[PDB]
């Protein structure tokens, strides 16, 4: 150990304590210089900062913790001067025996002395040890005072601007891999009054370059999901005018702003549509905001433009906003002409070309039921223009003979045949509107809604061909004829189909699976804040559910549609309007759920997660009350599919442990649809993991136990090497057992995977996180599932198409301005990069380089190359536009 | 039955049909204590062997210094050696040297053959080593004697990438073994051996071996010495002159001495007679030296 | 196993905070309804009848074989005892995340199938290679060398213990280190040293067994060194003596000279020739710089040029004071003197003066250190060290 | 008492750590098995002690694998042996019509019966299916700058008939398949590889140079064999090898008792590549820092047919590399590079992206977040004055 001697520190540094009590009286000149002499060498060895220890760093410290306060107070002379070394042993020699904050207490001593630190000492201080204390205290000392005391001992006045002159110098020194240390600092410091220091950060930006504004930006978007309810409320509109002030991106910001339509207000809601409006640099670049405005997340302000033929190109940004017919039915029949086959004659369920030889000899299975789950097959995988005529006969005298809920069913073939051609596909389904059958004729009805679902005609022929049955009859045509203005009016808020639909709804009408598909359509014809729906729902609920201790059909649709009303925007002020008042009869704790802890979407509050498992983990009930615990497990599905696998893992961690091996019979009947509302594409531990509770049928109780299942499990969309497993699970059901009960919903339940040719958007988050509606849908197609008595009598036909919400998955084309190009496009897996040095590969899946024009699948991040700056977007889904001239071969 | 008792390699019988343990039947043997290397009392040659003076100053300095003086190597700090190596043409004092020294260091005496009668049944050089070392433990302060053949039995690990033989392994397994903690106790190890350089005793040098002793062939004083060691234990006339014998042939190694008393014999055993002459010696050196 | 991929930043960042905040909250929702769980229903059912059930399921006799193929996710192709082999039927009661072809599997009785894998033998080539435990302590034993020690620990210890640092400026960290001197200063030695502080693994090889009598083994016993040292953990290699085989190809002479350059291509293509292996550091040792191939020397495959010079006398003393330490000195005995006038020595040299010095007072049953024992050591040492090199014409 | 690395870096240690012993906590409160001989989680067999099974046992025998040799006519009539029981003489079974039964392929047979069920893949012995390369590293063009001609030459050679099979047809022309790269050491042929391997839309096929070279006589060649019989099996593969002087380039017989099986696999090597029905629509890459000492067979196109050669850059290149491999930094943007290629004249892409790592050894040394740019000046100076020392020795 040769430390001391040839190093000065043990001699000339030690023997510098010796001039704060002998030389502050009778020393004028032995008041500062006897100690500066010294003082300045250990200030210039201080600033060189490239080693942990030096010689002032750990040797004078040993008498420097006790010198902070039986030297320095009596040094006595503390002047501007002396800001050499009494203003850095804080944010220069830290001590060595730390107790928690016991430099938070030193630094308030040391808070006068830190402006003598405040420009030779900024450099090398948000670096080595000093940043530890400098953020630390800002945090803590800001924690302690906050503003109670504003005014009170500068512990707001000079804190703020010690931490706005940081949050400049964290890009004055360098613009380092840190930069996300900036919000970090302006988190901590300043949680609840967050908005001034972070609009400080905001002006700083504003004078900061304009390129490094996009990292920044994402780590926004990487805290605008999951910080705090009241810090939504601040970091999303915090988010508001930075690359709308600062930046003039004004594209890229329309995508991501839609996070902050509902937990903020209306306002900002709309306040997009609004800017975009004021905003007018040439017609391009907001064409492609309005892109995504069209029917991409929801359409809303697609009749809001036309006010005088005001805005430059008008009738072009309506057609866009619309997703009529050049921007949708062109498009996926350019590609299902010119890039796959528009036969598909139903061999997807004509493939098994192999197993009536397996096993002796076949032709034993005469139910009634596979005719209709053939039909649905067929007229499911024809989609974009797979026009059957006159392969539909076997329907067609299906349609007399037999199975009124088969002949409703079937009758929807041709309308789910031409989704999206609103003007050619009304002349296909016309034939079927004369027909002698009521069966037949509302199935056509059921097919001109599904035609325009998510297309804005100007024409309204779904309103204006569906409005005169609305009200026609008592019986189930009375049922099902409104159910075309639930499908395609949906997305939209507009009072005239309100009215319309008011009076069965209001009427006091004891059928109960009128009201309740009149319910489920009303309240959500516009997922809004409509009161008066509201008040109407509740009203005809307390009109009929109060008498009576029976079945759950009580609450299948009607409590369903009122929770509908604010989902998605259910921050917990729809409880006191709603819950409040309703908790009238105790049998539909069900309802009384359904509607208490509606609430909204993947967002954070896990407290309400751990609520709606904590209360009523399972409480041993006796038949009685499991279904209240049976909706709170659906509820479970909700609040995980948003935040993008961050509680997905964990969600499929708990239910996938806690409730599938330990459940009496939630766990092994009800909590598996989770598998399809959480996830769609299909993974080898979720789509395997369902059928190792689902490969064992448990006939203890009815066996559609485990065939709903089997439907959730098969539920995921995107084709792929999923036939083994199918047809297995196929064989294992087949002719030896072929139960009735799920005779069509074996056959439903197998082949539907391939669903459409490449149409399988279900994921319900566009870009990269943002819902946009498509939930409120999905949740009927798998909420209304309670094994029997639905697929036959009344329930299926809520099932049958209300999971339409495919919203043009197709990933490649240019729309080079008018159309000009074709483009070379590079598919590439998910965003691996959040927090490294600035410019990065955004993912690891090389590139797979393909100039066709073809769809992505749902997880995937595709970038482009051959210098064509995709200047539109810079989020790389595909929408349209890929302009040109980066001046570069 | 009963699981406790089931070891590894033990002979058991099992069922016609679904095959459960039936009984347990008895071991045979453990092949190595079955042929176990014979623990000798060391029957010296009370040093007189002249010629190897020098080499009986270096043994005593070499190995029999830490066994008498621990007191030395504590005080001056010196790590206790484990291992000699000895090396030379054969018959110039292998095995006899060893003996001498193991009954004048007052230590029993133990030498292994175990070339590749053991190595038969491929892994017993993997126990061959292990429970040897385990009586070389148990028995008294004592040393072992090992021979030429575990160079012959590895060199080093190219049979690690081409297959070991099983033997390697055993050199492996000996290695720990060499290794392990003894700091002398009571287990001292001593080489023979011809051809040195073939074997890894570069990787042997930290620790596990030692100072290794040399060989010349042998002078006329070693040749008489080992002349009358190896007509010990024969019926043999008195005055036969040794030494006229020693000087009658010129020069030779110490291996072909015992095929002059086998052969000697075989010429006494012709004279139809119990003695064994001098003629027979003589006609012995002739017909010996001649091969 | 695989509880999230939650680490995204890499760094300070609260949303890193606030994922395994909200980490915790999913498991503790967890330990408080299974332990609401076990009160109501304590049955152990899963080790009461599917246990159960599944030892009567798989045949009592269980034929143990060997898996060749993988045919589908439900059949897969094995072998049996002596011959035939089959096309049983893979169950799923087996784990196949280790179902590589070449372990053992077992199967019933009648109809073959594969019921499960019984465990892999450990390799034989682990137990033979490996530097076992510290073969010296730690670095008090070694002289100094300073800014020697200094560039290995930042490049083999300070990516291991803290790799939090090298991804901050995300630059990968060097790969290789190549280590040359004068014969006998620091070579190996600080080599073994270093295998006393690291945290993985650590396999050294030598270039003389990196020969061999039979043309084929030479790259695959390469081949195979790698392999082992790769699939363990972030492992370290040590190649000792590697300047014996990748010396030069200028010659090209038929025979095993001409071998030599063909497992050393080898060794030169699997260092880095097509997808470098993770968590894998190289630590090269050399006696000569000039007479090697400059494909090696070029950087991606060594980059930490260390060079070892000879300390005159200054840690000369601290080298004595280390290897003179575990015994006993004299007032007589001392050290300074021995070195005083002579400036070309090496730390092999001062260990047989030391081991020596104490061979004179151990053969003449004499007292603990005399002075004359270090005087006739360093002329002895001397002999050994230069004995008849023939300068009397200094060039 | 201690130090802390940024802020609060001491809590976060004990939120993650807490938390990792109470999964561990958690998995032992609910019973969890461990090292059941092999054997699956309780969780992830519960189908396996179920119907699955059941239907896993009755329907599916063993079906035990045979293979063919010879087929009979009109009758099927196939003779068969099994791997070492014997050899019969079988039928198919109705389940599979007798289209893919051809010859010379592995077939499935019914153990009581012996009856043909199911055909299997032919048998590839492990050592070959390993060195298929079965991923694709991600190495953009971008990423191999500098050496333009090259680049597309190399381009226009490979990617150009396995994407547009138009042009060449109306030209009427035919592709050079098989093109040998050569130069210096370090200075792309890996990354040229890594590059035609990122955007290939095939399969690609490594070949370790000494693979071939093996204990047992004769084998190379049936590692040849298999090679191209693979490449065969698919459609549009490319082969590339790698340090082609370790197969063999020399055709020494000055006293010749030395190599004569590496010249043997060469000969099998150089037979199946051209001659006698060649191999198709395969591609073949070489490469070789020594194409002097090869085989004049090899150099004769119509198997290799390019010598695309590299060299030390130019001025601009290295700006180009330092561009692309220090972009992935945090440095200031004052940086200049031109400066920095002018210092350095001779230099390697390998050199440039050790300056890169030395660049951040530099910023690990001292206590630094970044390489600043005067850090970056000095560390840029520093590096060239020992690599000057080190191209010296
Ligand atoms: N033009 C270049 N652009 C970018 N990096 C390059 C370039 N040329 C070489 N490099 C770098 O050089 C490193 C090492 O060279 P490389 O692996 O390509 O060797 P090589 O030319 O195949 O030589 P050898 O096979 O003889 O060792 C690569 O990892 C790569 O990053
Ligand atoms: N600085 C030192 N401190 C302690 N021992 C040393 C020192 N330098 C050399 N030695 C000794 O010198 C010997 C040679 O080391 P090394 O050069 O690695 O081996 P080799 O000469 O066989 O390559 C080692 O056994 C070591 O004990």
């Amino acid at each position: 150990m040769e430390e001391g001697g040839r190093d000065k520190a043990p001699v000339q540094p030690q023997q510098s304590p010796a001039a704060a009590p002998g030389g502050t009286d009778e020393k004028p000149s032995g008041k500062e210089r006897r100690d500066a002499g010294d003082k300045d060498k250990e200030q210039e060895l201080s600033e060189e900062d490239k080693q942990l220890q030096d010689e002032l760093e750990m040797l004078v410290e040993r008498l420097g913790e006790k010198d902070t306060s039986l030297y320095r107070p009596a040094l006595e002379e503390l002047r501007r001067q002396i800001r050499s070394s009494t203003t850095s042993m804080t944010s220069v020699p830290k001590p060595l025996k730390f107790l928690r904050p016991h430099y938070g207490k030193l630094k308030e001593i040391y808070e006068n002395m830190a402006p003598g630190e405040n420009k030779r000492f900024a450099a090398d201080i948000i670096s080595v040890l000093a940043m530890t204390m400098s953020g630390e205290r800002e945090c803590l000392k800001y924690r302690l005072v906050g503003s109670q005391e504003e005014l009170a001992s500068w512990g707001h006045e000079y804190v703020r601007h010690l931490a706005g002159e940081v949050a400049k110098e964290w890009q004055e020194l360098d613009d380092a891999e840190k930069v996300q240390r900036e919000p970090l600092l302006t988190l901590v410091k300043e949680i609840v009054p967050y908005n001034m220091a972070h609009n400080a950060e905001h002006e700083a930006c504003d004078l900061l370059m304009e390129i490094e504004q996009v990292d920044m930006l994402e780590k926004d978007i990487d805290e605008n999901a999951y910080a705090k309810v009241c810090l939504y409320l601040t970091s999303c509109v915090n988010y508001v005018p930075e690359p709308e002030n600062s930046a003039l991106l004004r594209c890229a910001l329309g995508v991501f702003r839609k996070f902050s339509r509902f937990p903020e207000a209306l306002r900002l809601a709309l306040m997009l549509n609004d800017m975009e409006l004021v905003e007018d640099i040439f017609t391009s670049c907001k064409d492609v905001v309005v892109q995504k405005q069209m029917a991409f997340m929801l359409g809303r302000h697609g009749v809001f433009l036309e006010l005088s033929e005001d805005v430059e190109e008008y009738e072009d940004l309506t057609e866009i906003m619309s997703n009529v017919q050049l921007n949708s039915n062109f498009l996926a029949l350019a590609r299902e002409l010119d890039i796959m086959e528009p036969k598909v004659p139903d061999d997807i369920y004509k493939t098994h070309l192999e197993n009536n030889r397996f096993g002796g000899s076949g032709s034993q299975v005469d139910s009634a039921r596979m005719n209709l789950a053939s039909s649905f097959v067929n007229g499911f995988v024809n989609a974009a223009f797979g026009q059957d005529k006159l392969l539909t006969d076997d329907g067609n005298k299906w349609l007399y003979k037999n199975k009124d809920h088969g002949m409703l069913s079937a009758a929807a073939s041709l309308g789910m045949i031409l989704l999206w051609d609103v003007d050619g596909g009304l002349t296909q389904i016309d034939k079927y509107l004369y027909s002698s059958e009521d069966y037949i004729k509302s199935g056509a009805l059921l097919a001109c809604g599904i035609v325009n679902s998510g297309v804005r005609n100007e024409c309204d022929p779904a309103l204006a061909l569906l409005s005169d049955y609305v009200l026609h009859n008592s019986n189930t045509m009375r049922l099902g004829s409104i159910f075309g203005l639930g499908l395609a009016y949906a997305g939209s808020n507009r009072e005239d189909v309100l009215t319309l639909l008011l009076p069965v709804m209001g009427d006091s009408k004891s059928s109960m699976e009128v009201a309740g598909v009149t319910a489920l359509a009303c309240g959500m014809i516009a997922v809004g804040s409509c009161n008066g729906d509201v008040t109407s729902t509740i009203l005809q609920t307390i009109m009929e559910k109060s008498e009576t201790e029976l079945k759950d059909t009580y609450a299948r649709w009607l409590p369903l549609g009122l929770g509908l009303n604010h989902l998605g925007k259910g921050e917990a002020i729809e409880a006191i309007l709603a819950a409040l008042e309703v908790v009238s009869e105790p049998f539909r704790s069900f309802a009384n759920t359904l509607v208490d802890v509606c609430a909204y979407a993947g967002s954070g509050n896990v407290l309400k997660v751990q609520q709606l498992l904590h209360i009523c983990s399972e409480h041993f009930d006796s038949k009685e009350k499991e279904e209240d615990k049976d909706k709170k497990e659906k509820k479970d599905k909700d609040k995980k599919e948003a935040p993008a696998d961050m509680g997905a893992h964990q969600g499929v961690a708990v239910l996938g442990i806690a409730l599938i091996a330990m459940g009496e019979e939630i766990g092994a009947e009800m909590a598996l649809r989770t598998f399809g509302h959480l996830l769609r594409y299909g993974e080898p531990t979720l789509r395997r993991a369902v059928p190792l509770a689902l490969a064992l049928i448990s006939v203890s109780n009815p066996r559609l136990n485990i065939l709903d299942t089997l439907s959730k499990f098969s539920h995921d969309a995107d084709p792929e090497v999923s036939y083994n497993s199918i047809f297995a699970m196929g064989m294992v059901g087949s002719g030896t057992n072929n139960a009735r009960l799920a005779a069509m919903l074996r056959q439903l339940a197998q082949y539907h995977a391939k669903d459409p040719n490449n149409l399988f958007m279900v994921r319900l988050a566009q870009g990269l996180t943002h819902l946009g509606k498509g939930t409120l849908t999905l949740c009927p197609y798998h909420s209304d599932r309670q094994l029997m008595s639905q697929v036959a009598v009344a329930g299926l036909l809520t099932v049958l198409v209300s999971f339409l919400d495919v919203r043009n998955i197709i990933l490649g084309k240019s729309h080079y301005v008018l159309y000009g190009l074709v483009a070379a496009m590079q598919p590439r897996m998910l965003v691996t990069f959040d927090e490294e040095l600035r410019p990065l590969p955004v993912s690891v899946r090389v590139g797979q380089a393909v100039d066709v024009v073809g769809q992505a699948g749902k997880p995937k991040t595709i970038t482009g190359f051959q210098t064509h700056t995709t200047p539109v977007l810079l989020a790389h889904g595909e929408r349209a536009e890929l302009a040109t001239e980066e001046f570069l071969p | 039955i009963d699981i406790n008792d089931v070891t590894p390699n033990c002979r058991v019988a099992l069922r016609n049909d679904s095959y459960t343990l039936h009984k347990i039947l008895p071991n045979k043997v453990d092949p190595l204590v079955s042929l176990m290397m014979v623990e000798k009392v060391p029957d010296s040659t009370y040093e007189m062997i002249g010629g190897l003076d020098k080499q009986i100053k270096e043994i005593k300095e070499v190995i029999e210094l830490p066994v008498k003086h621990p007191e030395l190597f504590e005080a001056l700090g010196i790590a206790q050696p484990k291992g000699v190596l000895l090396y030379g043409p054969p018959g110039t004092g292998k095995t006899l040297l060893a003996r001498a020294v193991a009954h004048h260091t007052d230590c029993t005496f133990i030498r292994v053959s175990g070339s590749e009668l053991v190595q038969k049944f491929i892994g017993e050089g993997a126990r061959m080593v292990r429970e040897l070392f385990v009586m070389a433990r148990e028995h008294a302060p004592s040393i072992i004697f090992m021979d030429e053949i575990d160079s012959i039995g590895s060199s080093r690990l190219e049979g690690g990438s081409g297959g070991d033989s099983e033997v390697q392994r055993t050199m492996l397994e000996l290695l720990n073994q060499l290794d392990g903690f003894e700091a002398t106790k009571n287990i001292k190890v001593i080489m023979a051996t011809n051809r040195i350089d073939i074997l890894d005793s570069a990787l042997l040098r930290p620790g596990r071996i030692d100072r290794k002793i040399e060989f010349p062939p042998p002078n006329e004083e070693a040749r008489l010495d080992i002349l009358k060691i190896h007509s010990r234990k024969m019926n043999l006339t008195r005055g036969i002159n040794l030494r006229k014998i020693a000087e009658l042939m010129p020069g030779a190694s110490g291996a072909e001495v015992k095929g002059v008393c086998t052969e000697a014999g075989m010429y006494a055993l012709r004279e139809r007679r119990v003695h064994v002459t001098q003629e027979d010696f003589e006609m012995a050196v002739a017909k010996v030296m001649q091969k | 196993a695989s509880k999230l991929p939650l680490v995204t930043p890499h760094t300070q960042c609260r949303l890193k905070l606030l994922k395994l905040e909200r980490i915790k909250d999913y498991l503790l929702m967890e330990e408080e309804f299974i332990r609401n769980q076990e009160q109501m229903k304590p049955l152990e059912e899963k080790q009461e009848e599917e246990r159960s059930k599944v030892d009567d399921l798989r045949g009592t006799p269980m034929s143990v074989g060997t898996l060749e193929e993988i045919i589908d996710d439900n059949h897969a192709i094995v072998s049996t005892s002596v011959g035939s082999e089959h096309y049983v039927s893979i169950l799923s009661f087996v784990d196949k995340d280790l179902l590589e072809p070449g372990c053992s599997v077992l199967l019933n009785h009648k109809v073959h199938a594969v019921i499960g894998v019984l465990m892999d033998d450990t390799d034989p080539l682990v137990t033979v290679m490996k530097v076992e435990k510290a073969p010296q302590e730690t670095y008090a034993d070694i002289g100094g060398l300073d800014n020697q020690i200094q560039e290995i620990k930042e490049s083999v210890e300070l990516p291991l213990t803290h790799p939090e640092y090298y991804e901050e400026m995300g630059i990968k960290p060097p790969k290789g280190v190549i280590l040359y001197g004068p014969p006998g200063t620091g070579k190996t030695l600080l080599a073994k040293a270093v295998a006393n502080q690291t945290s993985a693994t650590f396999l050294r090889v030598v270039g003389s067994e990196l020969i061999q009598k039979y043309l084929g083994d030479g790259p695959k016993l390469v081949r195979e060194l790698f392999r082992v040292a790769e699939e363990h953990a972030p492992s370290i290699v040590f190649i000792d003596e590697i300047d014996a085989i990748g010396t030069k190809r200028y010659d090209s002479n038929s025979g095993g000279e001409r071998e030599i350059q063909r497992t050393m291509l080898e060794l030169l293509n699997q260092l880095d020739g097509f997808d470098s292996r993770g968590d894998v550091k190289v630590i090269m040792a050399t006696n000569r710089i000039e007479t090697l191939d400059p494909a090696l020397i070029r950087p991606g495959r060594i980059d930490r040029k260390i060079e070892f010079p000879l300390p005159d006398e200054k840690t000369k003393k601290r080298i004595f004071q280390i290897h003179t330490s575990r015994m006993t000195l004299a007032d007589d005995v001392t050290l300074d003197d021995l070195i005083m006038a002579k400036d070309d020595l090496s730390g092999a040299d001062i260990k047989a003066i030391c081991t020596e010095a104490g061979l004179m007072a151990l053969r003449e049953r004499r007292m603990k250190v005399t002075n004359e024992d270090f005087k006739k050591s360093k002329e002895n040492v001397l002999y050994k060290k230069q004995e008849g090199t023939p300068e009397g014409l200094y060039l | 008492k201690t130090y802390g690395q940024s802020t609060y870096s001491r809590q976060i240690k004990q939120v993650e750590d807490d938390i990792q012993q109470l999964l561990k906590k958690i998995n032992e409160l609910t019973g969890i098995k461990e090292s059941d001989t092999g054997l699956a989680p309780p969780a992830l067999w519960d189908l396996a002690a179920d119907k699955q099974t059941l239907q896993s046992e009755q329907p599916l025998q063993v079906a035990r694998c045979t293979k063919i040799i010879n087929a009979d006519s009109e009758d099927p009539k196939y003779i068969i042996n099994v791997k070492q029981f014997a050899k019969f003489v079988v039928d198919l079974s109705d389940q599979v019509a007798p289209t893919d039964i051809e010859e010379g392929m592995r077939v499935g047979v019914d153990r009581n019966k012996y009856q043909i069920h199911i055909p299997l893949p032919p048998k590839i012995d492990p050592t070959v299916t390993m060195m298929q390369v079965e991923e694709k590293p991600d190495v953009t063009y971008s990423d191999v700058g500098g050496c333009k001609e090259q680049i597309e030459k190399l381009r226009e050679v490979v990617e150009t008939p396995l994407l547009h099979p138009e042009r060449f047809v109306n030209l009427g022309i035919e592709p050079p398949k098989g093109v040998l790269l050569f130069g210096p050491p370090g200075t792309g042929k890996t990354l040229c590889a890594r590059a035609v391997a990122n955007r290939t839309d095939a399969c690609f096929i490594r070949v370790i140079g000494s693979e071939l070279v093996q204990k047992y006589v004769g084998e190379g060649a049936r590692m040849v064999r298999e090679l191209f019989e693979m490449a065969r099996t698919k459609k549009a593969c490319l082969i590339f090898f790698d340090e082609i002087d370790a197969i063999g380039g020399a055709r020494f017989d000055d006293g010749a008792g030395g190599d004569n099986e590496v010249q043997r696999t060469m000969l099998e090597l150089i037979n199946q590549l051209d001659g006698f029905d060649p191999r198709g629509n395969i591609k073949v890459l070489m490469a070789t820092n020594r194409p002097d000492t090869l085989d004049p067979a090899l150099m004769r196109p119509g198997r290799l047919d390019r010598k695309i050669e590299f060299s030390l850059p130019d001025l601009e290149g290295r700006t180009h590399i330092f561009k692309i491999h220090a972009r992935s930094m945090s440095v200031e943007r004052d940086i200049r590079f031109e400066l920095l290629a002018r210092l350095c004249p001779n230099s390697t892409g390998a050199e440039i992206r050790s300056v890169c790592t030395e660049a951040g050894m530099f910023a690990i040394r001292a206590r630094r977040k970044i390489a600043t740019e005067k850090d970056f000046l000095e560390a840029v100076n520093k590096v060239i004055k020992s690599y000057a020392k080190f191209s010296a020795t």
